[PDB]
């Protein structure tokens, strides 16, 4: 129908600059924020994708959870989340981002920033190399290219 | 056998650090409920600084009253400096905690705990 | 021994005092500056075409886990639980019990990925080279409990891999 | 001092735990009204709300009836 | 040679002895008692009140200049009457050596803050607090500095459970976080890995 | 029952609960209220969406590991039903929509979903069926949006003749309808009222109470094929109700009538948007319409609920609204509206 193929071509363009322009705020915690730093230098450089790292969670659409999260620093994650606007995406990086880790078992660590946080993309490793990193960025790109928040509206 | 105290000597002292450290919260609440926002009332918040308070009033120890005192102004003035968020501050409620069943036939019903 | 890194005075003479003032007004360390600023734009990137180009790995690289198997297809592990005690996070959970034909193999062999910390103490502890650590590390997955493998998953990816895992193993057992 | 024990009155009579019947400018908080020490204390910061000076920890444990309230307020001014 | 076998330094052994004979004739007062452990440690024993003192003396005196405050923690054993143990480690640059002072105290007992001694007994005093619950009695502020606001235990006494009495998540309904009991998918397996054979015939105990 | 269906645990977030729900309608409002408090159990959930997965995120985080499956769905798609209700031993209908759209009506939301899904869950074996109605469901009224909601609830209790059919009144919390829609009429100048609100009672329920009746009733074994009614504690008027939500909202309350004819023309213009309509000739029935008065039907004092007052949960939903000057303001500061008992 031409109502479709309006629908389809509109939020192919729509996808294609929130994959092509991704915003992590700048935000890291714990040994795998290094690997960030890692993934943004020369070698593995972020900025050619369009990866730019935004201070402010307002100019943010991706949250990279780079580190334990602590009961300490529970509150303030899910404060820049929460004041992150629409469109937002979050990749845990790391096993205690992704559950546990090494401190899995402990009184001042949460199992998981999923418990706080709807996360999009999980990334294995401690810490998880700057290649892989920027491959569980790529990922959350195709992610992105296959959404149809037109599509849905149309036939909705 | 004597021991050093830390402070108040005998339990009288004790009771009048208690009272000021009472009327230190209580005094606190309205200020609480405005900086932080909540949606409790200012009632509320007295009534439960009058329930932490009577938790521990079995107590006839006056060091044991004396560090329980020095904790109550600690977590006094992690809340005037607004050191605490509000995720603390109802902590202190246990709002999202369940009713746990307290009668023998429920706790039969529900699980193993004794 | 020891270096004083700042202890120096500057001599006084006129010509001196002349240079450094013309320092002072016309800016000449800010333009050298520029000048290597310059120099590393007319320099070449040192930027990989990923994922096209893949940066450099060793033979020891700890990436993705594996259950192996001997030549014969038989599984190397034999449910002696060396990984398991030796695991510093506790990811790995074993229940063995005796086969059909007796061998002594595990039933469950879970390895939690979201709390393993990769450090590669499970393959030094395992003395049939059961267990190891693949080259792969490009594994991310959408959902938690995607990583969290089990014996069928581990197994899955030894098959997978088996081919660049022994010539890893091949390369570097000799060092072990 | 009329004026000083119909405030105090006033100010008793607000007070929950308080019963106006049973309420005098004799009764004893402990024993007539049944009270315990954080009443009490919660009574004297009830009383500063209304006068606006300070009682000092020591003078208000001093002040178990209404009676005892208005010769302190006179006293003090 | 005996290649696998660390080396001695009798001495700096008797070098220490003689440093700690001097400092316990010098402080008969406060000193309890005076070791040196067979790798060149001095570490001494003191009154829990002797610590403003014994510390003082040790970082002032013309022979024993330790200014500097290396550490300062706590050991919890419970078998003991005064469970925690105290232990400062001093370094003495003009001597290119260090010390160690050892006191004790339990939960309702403070012991005085060295603050006015050392300026990083202040940070430490507060981790030690905040980690067994040993009050402090002259300290300029005296706080929780690890834990959580309004965490409830001292978790590195022995007798704290490892993962603690609660845990936290996002509760969507009150649109915070939340603070519940703890609750584990995975039970953290304990292992019993202690051998039933001696393994040092210097350290057996008397059987008494 | 199952040796997998056996509750074990504390009732807490990692504990097993028996319940295996599958929850249609799970994105929205009552679903995502629902959704929390099956997972704050520690229940399996299933969560049948036909939106993008994106608007599905808040759901994740209410369960523990695979407690939680997203599995997509129809509703003209019997075949898709079932495979969502194969497994679950509980089945909760929330599907509904204020407004109409091209696809979808008032007929296909509330008659035909609803009967599908309870016929297609007695095929499969589902024990326990949870239907949402609403409280004001005649079939002779004014409303298309509560006609079909009587032709449903009649409809599910024919395919499914052991259902928990409950019936709220109006639900109120942080995304609702009720008090937002109330509270949002400030940028058109003033309040609009049929009759001034003076001939309207109202008594709405919260939401939170809503959710935790829908739970008690899965839990109480003498609830299987009956209907309850989830009322608020107080009745008011509505101009009571409208000038209480904006003194709340500290917002200057200038209402005046309009005419039915006037607010439904209204409406009308209204409801052309594509998208999400601000306001809708039914929603203006629904508005002007007093609430049912049931004494008959149980209620959450029934399935063990005290219901919550208005005068206690507003002011989490109207601090939003507020501006700077009256951000702080505290909940005692407004005396609580007149009530109709
Ligand atoms: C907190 O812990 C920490 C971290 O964290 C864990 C860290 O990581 C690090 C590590 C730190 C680093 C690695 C440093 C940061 C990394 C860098 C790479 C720094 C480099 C910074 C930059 C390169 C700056 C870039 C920043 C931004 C914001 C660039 C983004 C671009 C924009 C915002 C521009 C957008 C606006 C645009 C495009 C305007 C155009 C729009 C229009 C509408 C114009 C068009 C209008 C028209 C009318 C045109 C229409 C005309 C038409 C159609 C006709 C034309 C004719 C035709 C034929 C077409 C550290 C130290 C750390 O401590
Ligand atoms: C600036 C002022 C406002 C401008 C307003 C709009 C003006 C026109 C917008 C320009 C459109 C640019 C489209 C770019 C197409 C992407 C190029 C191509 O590579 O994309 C492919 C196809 O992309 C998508 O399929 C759809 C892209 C957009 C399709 C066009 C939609 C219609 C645009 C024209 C209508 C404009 C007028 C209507 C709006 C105003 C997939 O690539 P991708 O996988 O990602 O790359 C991965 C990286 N690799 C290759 C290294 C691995
Ligand atoms: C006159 C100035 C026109 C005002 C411009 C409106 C700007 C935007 C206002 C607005 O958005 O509120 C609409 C608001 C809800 O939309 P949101 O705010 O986006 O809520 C978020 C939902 N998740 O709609 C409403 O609730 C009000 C609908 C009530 C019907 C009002 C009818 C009265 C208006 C005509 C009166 C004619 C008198 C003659
Ligand atoms: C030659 C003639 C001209 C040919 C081209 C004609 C069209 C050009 C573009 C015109 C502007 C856009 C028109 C509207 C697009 C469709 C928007 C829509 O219907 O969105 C509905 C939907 C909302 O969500 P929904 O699915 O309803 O669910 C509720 C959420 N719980 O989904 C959403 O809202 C999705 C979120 C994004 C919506 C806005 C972006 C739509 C695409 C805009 C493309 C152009 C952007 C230009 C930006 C300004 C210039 C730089
Ligand atoms: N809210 C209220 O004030 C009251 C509500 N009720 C009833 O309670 C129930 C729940 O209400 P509420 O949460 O507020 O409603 P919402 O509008 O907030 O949510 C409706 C839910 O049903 C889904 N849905 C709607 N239409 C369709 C469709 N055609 N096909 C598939 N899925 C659909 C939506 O999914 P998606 O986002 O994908 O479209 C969403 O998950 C409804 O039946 C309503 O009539 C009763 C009394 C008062
Ligand atoms: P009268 O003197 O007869 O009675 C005195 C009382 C009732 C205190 C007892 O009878 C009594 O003297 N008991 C002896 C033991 C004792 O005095 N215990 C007091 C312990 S001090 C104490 O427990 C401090 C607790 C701090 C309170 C924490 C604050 C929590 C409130 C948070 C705010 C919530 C909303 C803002
Ligand atoms: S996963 Fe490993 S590298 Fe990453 S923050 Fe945790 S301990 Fe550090
Ligand atoms: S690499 Fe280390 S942490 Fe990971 S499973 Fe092996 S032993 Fe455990
Ligand atoms: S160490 Fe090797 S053989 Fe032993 S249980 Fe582990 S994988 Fe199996």
């Amino acid at each position: 129908s031409r109502g479709e193929y309006v629908v389809a071509k509109l939020d192919d363009l729509v996808n294609w600059a929130r994959r092509s322009s991704l915003w992590p705020m700048t935000f890291g915690l714990a040994c795998c924020a290094v690997e960030m730093m890692h993934m943004a230098a020369p070698r593995y450089d972020m900025d050619r994708f369009g990866v730019v790292f935004r201070a402010s969670p307002r100019q943010s659409d991706v949250m990279i959870v780079a580190g334990t999260l602590t009961n300490k620093m529970a509150p303030a994650l899910r404060k820049v989340y929460d004041q992150m606007p629409e469109p937002r995406y979050v990749v845990s990086m790391g096993s205690c981002a992704n559950g546990g880790g090494y401190y899995h078992y402990s009184y001042s660590v949460v199992r998981g920033c999923d418990r706080i946080v709807p996360v999009d993309i999980y990334v294995p490793g401690c810490p998880p190399t700057a290649e892989a990193l920027l491959y569980g960025i790529l990922q959350l790109q195709r992610k992105i290219k296959r959404e149809k928040r037109l599509r849905i509206w149309y036939r909705r | 056998t004597s021991v050093k105290p830390i402070f108040s000597r005998d339990m009288n002292e004790a009771k009048r650090r208690v009272r000021e450290l009472y009327r230190a919260w209580y005094r606190e609440v309205p200020n609480t409920v405005h900086l932080f926002q909540l949606d409790i009332s200012v009632k509320q918040g007295r009534d439960k600084v009058r329930e932490m308070f009577m938790k521990n009033a079995h107590v006839t120890d006056p060091r044991v009253v004396d560090l329980l005192v020095i904790k109550g102004k600690m977590e006094l003035e992690e809340t005037i400096n607004v050191w605490k968020q509000r995720t603390h501050i109802m902590r202190f409620f246990h709002e999202t905690e369940a009713p746990r069943p307290t009668d023998f036939l429920s706790k039969f019903y529900v699980g193993h705990d004794p | 021994t020891y270096k004083f890194v700042n202890m120096r005075e500057p001599s006084m003479d006129m010509k001196s005092v002349t240079d450094r003032a013309a320092q002072t007004l016309l800016w000449t360390e800010l333009v050298r500056g520029l000048g290597m600023t310059l120099s590393y734009l007319f320099r070449e990137p040192a930027t990989i075409n990923y994922p096209f180009e893949k940066g450099p790995l060793s033979p020891r690289f700890r990436g993705e886990h594996a259950l192996r198997r001997y030549p014969s297809g038989e599984e190397r592990c034999i449910a002696c639980k060396l990984c398991e005690a030796v695991c510093p996070a506790q990811a790995i959970t074993i229940e063995a019990e005796p086969r059909a034909d007796g061998s002594r193999r595990t039933t469950r062999y879970d390895i939690d990925m979201t709390k393993c910390i990769y450090c590669g103490f499970c393959q030094e502890a395992c003395p049939v080279d059961a267990i190891v650590e693949g080259p792969n590390f490009e594994f991310s997955t959408e959902t938690h409990e995607e990583l969290l493998y089990n014996k069928e998953k581990l197994l899955n990816n030894g098959d997978k891999w088996e081919a660049e895992i022994a010539a890893n193993i091949q390369a570097d057992y000799l060092y072990r | 001092l009329e004026a000083i024990k119909d405030r105090v009155l006033y100010v008793l009579k607000l007070y929950d735990k308080i019963d106006p019947e049973k309420l005098s400018v004799n009764s004893h908080f402990m024993k007539d009204l049944g009270l315990d020490s954080l009443d009490q204390v919660e009574i004297i910061m009830a009383m500063e709300d209304e006068f606006g000076f300070e009682i000092p920890d020591i003078d208000a444990e001093k002040l178990m009836c209404p009676q005892e309230i208005v010769d302190y307020i006179a006293d003090k001014k | 040679t005996r290649p696998t076998i660390r080396p001695r330094n009798d001495v700096v052994h008797k070098q220490l002895s003689a440093f700690g004979q001097y400092v316990a004739e010098i402080l008969p007062k406060y000193v309890q008692q005076v070791q040196v452990s067979c790798f060149n440690e001095l570490e001494i024993f003191i009154h829990p009140d002797g610590v403003i003192p014994v510390l003082t003396f040790l970082r002032d005196h013309t022979n024993a200049q330790f200014k500097s405050l290396a550490d300062l923690t706590a050991v919890d054993v419970p078998t003991r009457q005064n469970r925690f143990e105290i232990v400062y480690n001093l370094l003495s640059l003009r001597f290119n050596s260090r010390i160690r002072v050892k006191t004790y105290t339990d939960e309702l007992t403070p012991i005085e803050s060295s603050v006015t001694v050392y300026k990083a007994a202040n940070w430490y005093e507060r981790e030690i607090w905040d980690m067994f619950g040993v009050f402090f009695a002259n300290h300029p502020d005296l706080r929780r500095i690890l834990t959580d606001y309004g965490f409830e235990g001292h978790p590195f006494r022995k007798d704290f459970p490892l993962s603690g009495y609660v845990e936290l998540r996002y509760d969507d309904e009150v649109k915070r976080v939340v603070a519940e009991p703890v609750e584990l998918a995975q039970e953290f397996r304990k292992f019993d890995l202690n051998s039933p054979w001696e393994a040092f015939p210097a350290y057996r105990q008397p059987p008494e | 029952l199952h040796h997998a269906l056996i509750p074990h645990g504390k009732g807490g977030r990692s504990s097993v609960s028996g319940i295996v729900a599958t929850v249609f309608g799970a994105t929205g409002f009552l679903g995502r209220y629902v959704v929390n408090h099956l997972g704050r159990m520690g229940s399996q959930v299933i969560v049948p969406y036909r939106c993008e997965p994106y608007d599905t995120m808040h759901l994740r985080p209410m369960g523990d590991l695979g407690q939680i499956i997203f599995m997509e769905w129809n509703g003209k798609d019997k075949d898709s039903i079932r495979k969502v209700v194969e497994h679950s031993n509980v089945v909760i209908n929330l599907v509904g929509r204020e407004w109409e759209t091209k696809n979808f009506d008032f007929e296909d939301v509330f008659v035909k979903i609803p009967h599908a899904i309870a016929q297609v869950s007695k095929e499969a074996g589902v024990e326990k069926l949870i239907h949402i109605s609403h409280l004001n469901a005649d079939i002779k009224s004014p409303s298309r949006y509560l006609r079909s909601k009587a032709v449903g609830e009649k409809e599910v209790r024919a395919a499914f003749p052991e259902a928990t059919i409950i019936k709220p009144s109006d639900i109120f919390g942080r995304e609702d309808r009720f008090l937002n829609y109330f509270a949002s009429m400030r940028w058109f100048g003033g309040v609009p009222l049929i009759s001034l609100g003076k001939e309207t009672v109202k008594q709405p329920v919260y939401i939170v109470d809503v959710s935790k009746g829908i739970i008690n009733a899965i839990k109480d074994p003498d609830a299987k094929g009956k209907t309850f009614a989830f009322v608020g504690p107080n009745r008011y008027l509505l101009f009571d109700l409208v000038q209480y939500i904006f003194a709340v909202a500290y917002r200057p309350f200038l209402p005046y009538p309009l005419p039915h004819f006037a607010y439904r023309w209204v409406g009308r213009l209204f409801e052309v948007s594509p998208f999400e309509p601000w306001t809708t000739r039914d929603k203006v029935e629904r508005v002007h319409m007093s609430d049912m008065t049931l004494p008959h039907l149980p209620g959450l004092e029934d399935l063990g609920i005290q219901a919550t007052p208005l005068e206690l949960k507003a002011i989490e939903v109207l601090r939003r609204h507020r501006t700077y000057r009256w951000l702080t303001s505290e909940m005692e500061d407004v005396k609580p509206a007149k009530t109709v008992n």
